[PDB]
This record gives C-alpha cells, structure tokens and sequence, in this order.
C-alpha cells in the first residue's frame, strides 16, 4: 500500500467494535482524507497522542 | 530515534 507520511488524526469513530481514524496525509488536501483501521497508526505514537489531548482540551 | 511518522493507506 505504498505508505505515506501521515500529517494528523482528524476524528475517530467504531464501526461495530472496531476502531477508525481519519487521517490528513502531509501534501494532501482534505479531499484526500481517508478512514484507517486503527492497526495502521499503532506506531505513530506522536500523533496519536497529539490526537488524545486535542480531545481531552475539547471535551465538554 | 522518532515514532514511524507513516502508515499504510487502505481507504486509498
């Protein structure tokens, strides 16, 4: 799957008890966001994490 | 040494 340098984690979700991710590809536009099966960013810790606090500075 | 910074695209 060529792989690609990831920019950032946009949102999550689960479809069923899975988890996904939409991810910014670094060079690409939004209309190029796509959703990853959570196995794909497993060792792209720096932006998962940049991901958690996004979230925890957000919750209402 | 850094994090992958990468990952596959499935979604394409």
């Amino acid at each position: 799957e060529d792989v690609f340098e990831v920019e950032k984690i946009l949102d999550m979700k689960t479809e069923g008890g899975k988890v996904l991710y939409k991810v910014r590809w670094k060079g690409y536009t939004s209309d190029d966001d796509t959703w990853e099966p959570e196995i794909h960013l497993e060792d792209c810790k720096e932006v998962l994490l940049e991901f958690r606090k996004k979230i925890a500075e957000n919750k209402a | 040494y850094e994090p992958s910074t990468t990952a596959r695209k499935v979604g394409r």
